[PDB]
Parts: C-alpha cells; structure tokens; sequence
RNA sequence: UUCAUAAUAACUUUUCGAAUCGCAUGGCCUUGUGCUGGCGAUGGUUCAUUCAAAUUUCUGCCCUAUCAACUUUCGAUGGUAGGAUAGUGGCCUACCAUGGUUUCAACGGGUAACGGGGAAUAAGGGUUCGAUUCCGGAGAGGGAGCCUGAGAAACGGCUACCA
RNA sequence: GAAACUGCGAAUGGCUCAUUAAAUCAGUUAUCGUUUAUUUGAUAGUUCCUUUACUACAUGGAUAUCUGUGGUAAUUCUAGAG
C-alpha cells in the first residue's frame, strides 16, 4: 500500500493547521456537535421575519389575549 | 372610542377608553395638528389644552397627514414619507392610508397634552419618569450643564451600577470627538 | 451635385473653430484649413482653392480616415454628395468545385473636389459612421479616358 | 449583458494554466490588475500545482496569512493575484527567488534566480505622453507608470526597474542585431537576434529572426521583447536558453539520455 | 488631427482641496503638554492600466415563382440646421432634393428553425442531425413602464392593464 | 458583543429554446466615434480674493437600536410621544 503522510514540527503547530476532522480521528481536538442543516436553515428564515427583538412582541402577547 | 394620551415634560402615557359619543363629538370636523380645549371633552380634564396630531383606524390604517380628506385613498410611497419603511435602498411601495380629517370610523386618537387643569390622574402627570440615556458627544455634554471651553471634560460622566447577586461593577459611556 | 451657389440655406456655414481675422490685412479674406489623409494618398489643389466646408469631408473635416481600403466601379450618381460603388467577386461551391460571381453594393460619400461618372473606378476608405448606409469616403477617381 | 462575469468555467481557462480535466468544475478566475487575463499566472496555480507545497487552496490561504510571499517587493495576501511576465516571487522562509519567464513550450518556468538579481525587473513602453504641468511620465507593458523619463526613450524600447524603490536605471533602443524575447502565439518562449522590419501602413509590423542555430521565424512587433545585446543577456535564462528543437530531435535525447 | 499640452479673457444658483480611526510611544528640547516622528487602515481629484461594455468593417445561411415587382401619407434614400444621447447615426423634428433594393432571386410565405465548437454513417466525393456538459445571444404567465447603483427596462426588486 | 444605522453584494451563478432567416452567430477589423465600480500604478502647496479686529485648538441638529402608549380578522402593516 501507498498513504501520504505529514510530519509536522510541534503539537500546537500541527493542531491549527490541519483539518479539524483529522483532529477527530486520532483523538487529538473535541468532536464538533452542531445542529442539523435543515432546523437551522428554518431559524435563518424565521428569525428574519420578526424585525426584532423578541422583548416588544413578547410584551403585546399579553395585550393580545385581552383583545 | 381609545384615546392615547402622553404628556411630554413628564414622560408618562396612559390610554383612556370612552364609550359614550358626547364626549368624542368635539374632535368631529377637526385637523391634525390643532390645538384643542380640556373642558368641552368631559369630566375627568378640566382646565387641561390637548394637542391632536396623529391618530388610528379601525382594521390596521394609521393616518397621515397633508392627505386631507375623510377617505382612504391608496398612496405611493418611498424613503422620504412616512407610512412605509423600504427593504431596498431606493425601492417605493404603493400603499394604502387612512385620510386627515377625524370622523366617526376611528379606534384610536392620537393626543399630546401641553398644559395642566385640575384633576391630576393617577399617573399621567402625578409621576415623572427619567429619561434613559445620557449625553455623549463634546458639546452636547456641554451645553446641558452649562460648562463652557476652560472647565474642561472627563466629570459629569453617569456610572450605573449593576448588580448580578454579590457585585456592584461600574458601566460607562464613551465621549466622542 | 447641386452644385456652385456657395451659400444657399436656412442657416450658414463655416470651417469650426478657423478663423478670418477682421483687422489683419491680406489677400486671403476666406481663412482655409486643409488636412494630409496619410497611408500613402496625395491630397489635390481642388480642395485647397475651392471654397466648400462640409462637415463629411475626409480632406476639409474631422472625418478621419481608418481600417479598410476598398475599390470598385461606380453605378448610382444621382444625388447630393454620395456615390454607390458596385463590387464585383466570386464565390466557391465545395460541392461542384465551380465558382460563383456575386453582387452587393457599397454606398459612399463623396468630395466635391474629386470628379465622378458612372462607370468609372474609385478607391474608398472607411471612416466614421457618416449616415444611415454610408460608412465609407472617395479617394480617387483614376478614370482612363 | 448586466454588467461583469465573475467567474472561469474550467475548460474555458486557457490551456497554460496545466490544470487537471477531472477533479473540479471550476477555475480559478485570476482577478483584475497589471497583467491580462490571458498573459496572467495566478497564485493558487504557482503555490499548488507548480512548487507542490500545499495540496489545495484552502492551504494557500493559510500561507498568505502569515506571510511571506511579495510579488515585485510588496506582500499581496491575494490569493488570485494577476502575477505576469517579469515578475519576481521571493519568499523569506527557504530562502527562495524566482521569476515568471516563458519555457520553450510556451508553458510558465520555475526559474530559481538569484538572490541578489532579484532586485531589479525588466519592462517595455508604450508611451511615451505629457501629463499637467509639462510633466513627462512613461508606462510599462507590465503595469506600472514612472516619471521623469530620459529624453530618448520612445515606443518597444525596454527599460530596467528598481523594484524596491521604483525608478528608472538604464534602457535599451529597438534597432537590428539585438537579443529579443517573443511572448505571444505558436513562437512563444523563443530567443533571437533580429534582422529586417516590415513596418507596413497601419496593419501591424512584423520582425524577421534568426537565433544561434541559423533557423529563421516571422513574429508580431506587440509579442516581441527586447533582451539585451547578441550573446549578452541582461536577465538570467533558464536551460534551453530559446532554441526550440524538431519533433525527432527531442526523440534522440531522452532514450540517450539515461541514468538511474 | 482642431491630438497631447501650454497661454490670454472671463463665467459657475462654484465640484474637490482630509473636522476619519486602530498598534506602537520614539527624538532634540525653543521642557510647551508643544515644534517634530514610526507601522498600517480608510476616503478623495485628474491621467494611466485591468475587468469589461457599447456600437461598427468585410464574406458566409434551410425549403418556396400554386410569392415579380417592392419601400415613400405614418422616414423610404440623401443634403443642411438644430434637438436628444455616455458618445457617433434620420435615433428624433424643421426646411429642402427624389431617391434606395430587384431574375448574381429583392419583397412575401413556410420552418414540427435558437447560431457555432461538434455528432452519426465511412474507398474517394458526400448525405442527415446538432433541445443537450464549452462560447455567444434571447426570456422569466403575456405586454408596456421605471427606481436605486459604476452596471438592470432586474423579475428569488417595484407601478399599471390583460389572463 | 444580540440588536439596529452606515458601507458592500444581491446585475454573478443556475435553468430553459418561445421568438428570430443578413437578424442572431463564426472568423477578421475599427473605436482619432464613448462610458467604466473594483484592481494595481502615478498624482492636488494656487479653496483665502485687497493682506489691522476672520469659528480652525475641532462646528450644527437629527435619527436609530432600545423606554413605553397602542390599534388590527388579516401581512417582514407602521401611528403617537420620550
């Protein structure tokens, strides 16, 4: 068989430099748990329909179950 | 129908609601941005001076003014004019808009109140709120503690002091220029 | 092809931004400016003594002459300062391996210094956008008799 | 239509790039600067493909960030920066120099200069034109306008640059028996000593050029570079030195040419 | 070249000619909180260069005569003078001149027609196809019309009418 | 450093073949007939307007975000004031 292997310096060097899922597989950095890409993808939308911030809308909430 | 009343030195608003017609028939035929009389509108304002100048419509309208009318007439609108808030920079939007001139098809009316009378009501001239934010820039600062060139800045700077449950930890503007 | 009235319009016509001074003394009287067309071209005495402007003139003009020099014989005269050149060529046929001859025809502006006939050679250049068709000038006029 | 295409399909690109037909739709579109689209060489093509140093072009990027590449002195963290003709590529770590001239093929050379020569560049003029003031400024070919010129320096004469500070040092005159470059069309990357000039009436000029071999060629005046005087290079040239060789020649050398 | 560029005469509801910020905190003191000074960001005027964009020269197209005359009122072809345009031009008006294309096939009709680089078959010549991985051009349900920006008659932007 | 103001981009990419027969397009040309953000290059003593009392040691007021008072069967609807 053939590989292609890397011989870096030091440790905090070869850290930075190489890709973080290479980090995962020998055990060196944390594995990166992040949300799913469609939820996410529905919060991008969705925190762009209310101009925003969640505290004015919040407060009407209360005014609107009197109405 | 509502009326929103803020009065504007002391910094409190309150809406009251009327449902008898008497009290409402003296804004019928009248402008926005008019001074009117305390007393012809009922028994609660006594010697007080309102100022209407805005107002609402029933089923979502907020009215404008230099429109005249007592219609809805459907307007275009862009960066410049109120009643339209643009997304893209230089985009118009024809929108539709409650006329000038007050009738009977209102919720809410809009009333700024100048001076005092007699009755003062809970807490719309009996309290006084603060305004929340300080001065910032060099002559802003200046002028509202009237302080000239020679008594110099880095003084009358406001520090609160938050407290999270043990500390008091200091925040601070930032003077510019 | 009108031709010899000098001033006959509306308005009037001068060579832009020449000048005849008033209170300098000289045979002159009419101030003339004449231009070399280049690429090897001799410019006439016509040109320089005759009293015609025209704005469309590559001689007496900021019509600069560039790019193609075409040639061919003349066909159409009959109105005021152009010309058609009719262009003669072949065409081949892969198919038959044979020749074509082929026609379309060139319209030009002319100079009223040079003299034109029909059926007469005239070397042409390209220039400006001077009309609708016309996008060509006269050079010469090398009739053999 | 609508305005600029910012972006280069990869079979598109121009063929010396030597970029792969498989792995990769697109290509990278060198951006806008001193030398053309066609002529230009991009860095992701220098640093990847050529010296072999990073697999792909998110290393690149991570390169020129810290931070030793200068094309013609100054830094470029640019990672599709139009580097041409003439240019000097230096890195302080390795200790490494190098110059864009054109291989025989016609392909871009790694051409280790120097350290030391690599420190003034070779341009071509253009004009030749007054600014405001009566100012005299001339252009280079390859980007850059200097001021004060020499009062005999007119258009296809070459003249040499100081890089770091950026002024004129010494030029050479476009005449018969000289040393020119070629950097345009099928004759690209030769050398040779020139002989006649066709001048023509405005439909380009042609040059008639011998070399050490006694093989002639006709070029374009726009393609041609000059060089220096016969047998007298300013600039060192890589191995080959311009003579492009026959189909059967270059036959006869590699399966004589062996060694293991 | 009436080009580059310079000079004289003035104009203009007089464009621009730095009231901008981070990392360092040095040097002789006229020892002020002043006279000078390092490393990069940003904005700006005209002239270059690059990425392009507009028009433009020459030659080249599939069937049809059961399409031989066609365009000029309502610009057709040309001249002069303005208007508009980023800029040339009948692009648009005013006053003139009657021209332009045509059996070397104009003008009209049809196309189950987007144009090329190419593919299929394979003695040599040629036949037939090319909606479609690359290059250029059109269009966003059908037509007109614009706003903002260097660049849009934008449509995952807007104002109408007809579905 | 959430949020919003200013600047940039959204005119590229992606999809389709309805129209179109000297039109589009392919190869050759000219822009001495014009506009170009961004790019890397150069570059602005000349604004003062008689030259003894003139802002130049630095000028002006808003507007957001947020504080709240709301209406609406409705939608990235936006009215009043601070």
């Amino acid at each position: 068989s053939t590989g292609f292997g890397l011989v870096y310096n030091s440790v905090a060097d070869a850290k930075k430099f190489e890709p973080a899922y290479r980090l995962v597989r020998y055990g060196l950095a944390e594995k990166v748990e992040k949300a799913s890409r469609q939820q996410r993808k529905q919060r991008k939308n969705r925190g762009k329909k209310i101009f925003g911030t969640g505290k004015s809308i919040a407060k009407k909430a209360a005014r609107r179950n009197a109405d | 129908m509502k009326l929103n009343i803020s009065y504007p030195i002391n910094g409190t608003q309150k809406c009251i609601e009327i449902d008898d017609e008497h009290r409402v028939r003296v804004f019928y035929d009248k402008r926005i941005g008019q001074e009117v009389d305390g007393e012809s509108v009922g028994d609660e304002f006594k010697g007080y001076v309102f100022k209407i100048a805005g107002g609402n419509d029933k089923q979502g309208f907020p009215m404008k003014q230099g429109v005249l009318l007592p219609t809805r007439v459907k307007l275009l609108l862009a960066k410049g004019h109120s009643c339209y808030r643009p997304r893209r920079n230089g985009e118009r939007k024809r929108k539709s808009v409650r006329g000038a001139i007050v009738g009977p098809d209102l919720a809410v009316l809009a009333l700024i109140i100048t001076k005092k009378g007699e009755q003062e009501i809970e807490g719309i001239t009996n309290d006084t709120v603060p305004k929340r934010l300080g001065p910032k820039r060099a002559n802003n600062i200046r002028k509202f503690f009237g302080l000239t060139k020679e008594d110099d800045v880095r003084d009358y700077v406001i520090r609160r002091e938050v407290t999270k449950g043990d500390k008091s930890y200091t925040k601070a503007p930032k003077i510019q220029r | 092809s009108t031709e010899l009235t000098v001033q006959s319009e509306r308005a009037f016509q001068k060579q832009p931004h020449i000048f005849t001074n008033p209170k300098a003394k000289a045979n002159r009287k009419t101030k003339r400016w004449y231009k070399n067309v280049g690429l090897g071209f001799k410019t006439p005495k016509t040109a320089i003594e005759g009293s015609y402007i025209d704005k469309k003139c590559p001689f007496t003009g900021l019509v600069s002459i560039r790019g193609k020099i075409l040639t061919g014989t003349v066909v159409s005269t009959r109105m005021h300062r152009t010309i058609v050149i009719r262009r003669d060529y072949l065409h081949y046929v892969p198919k038959y391996n044979r020749y074509e001859k082929r026609h379309k025809n060139v319209p030009a502006h002319v100079s009223p210094a040079f003299r034109v006939q029909v059926g007469d050679i005239v070397t042409v250049g390209q220039c400006r956008p001077i009309s609708k068709t016309v996008r060509f000038n006269v050079l010469k006029v090398a009739s053999a008799t | 239509a609508r305005g600029p295409k910012k972006h280069l399909k990869r079979l598109a690109a121009p063929h010396h790039w030597m970029l792969d037909k498989l792995s990769g739709c697109y290509a990278p579109r060198p951006s806008a600067g001193p030398h053309k689209l066609r002529e230009s060489l991009p860095l992701i093509v220098f640093l990847r493909n050529r010296l072999k140093y990073a697999l792909n072009g998110r290393e690149v990027k991570a390169i020129l960030m810290q931070r030793h590449v200068k094309v013609d002195g100054k830094v470029r963290t640019d990672t599709t920066f139009p580097a041409g003709f003439m240019d000097v590529i230096t890195l302080e770590a390795t200790n490494e120099n190098f110059r864009l001239v054109y291989d025989v093929k016609g392909r871009f050379a790694v051409h280790r200069i120097t350290d030391e020569e690599a420190s003034y560049k070779l341009a071509k003029v253009k004009k030749v034109q007054l600014g405001k003031k009566g100012i005299p400024y001339v252009v280079t070919h390859d980007g850059r306008t200097i001021r004060y010129p020499d009062p005999n320096i007119k258009v296809n004469d070459t003249v040499k640059v100081d890089l770091a500070t950026g002024t004129i040092t010494d030029f050479i005159k476009f005449d018969t028996g000289k040393l020119v470059y070629v950097t345009g069309g099928r004759n690209l990357g030769r050398v040779g000593t020139i002989v006649h000039r066709e001048r023509h009436e405005g439909g380009f000029d042609l040059v008639h050029i011998k070399d050490s071999l006694e093989n002639t060629f006709v070029t374009r005046l726009n393609n041609v570079f000059v060089i220096g005087e016969p047998g007298r290079p300013w600039i060192s040239l890589p191995k080959g030195k311009g003579i492009k060789l026959t189909i059967s020649e270059e036959r006869d050398r590699r399966r004589a040419q062996h060694g293991l």
